[PDB]
């Protein structure tokens, strides 16, 4: 109803987007620290054991 | 003496009616200028309604 400008309407959804950009980097970072497969295959041995 | 009253406040008053005048051309510039920026998008609707009163 054009009761606020539509100046105003793309600065707001300019801060959802990057915001949006924020928390889809913090959530590549969360799908990080579970180590996935890079590609299937036969896997050896964990140099890298518990703890360390 | 109410001759001269009455041709004194004459006088006055169509003076203050042409500064009245100059008022209502700039309030219109200024209504004008709000119109176009409201066909823009700049200002919201609350300020063409703020110009319009």
């Amino acid at each position: 109803d054009q009761a606020v400008s539509k100046q105003q309407y793309a600065d707001a959804n300019a801060a959802y987007l990057q915001s949006k950009a924020a928390v889809e980097q913090a959530r590549i970072n969360l799908r990080y620290t579970k180590v996935l497969s890079p590609i299937s295959g036969r896997i050896g041995r964990s140099a890298v054991t518990e703890g360390a | 003496a109410s001759v001269a009253t009455a041709y004194l406040t004459l006088k006055a008053d169509q003076a203050q009616l042409q500064l009245t005048k100059d008022t209502l051309g700039t309030y219109q510039k200024s209504f004008d200028l709000t119109q176009r920026s409201y066909d823009v998008g700049v200002a919201s609707a609350l300020d063409l309604r703020q110009a319009q009163t």
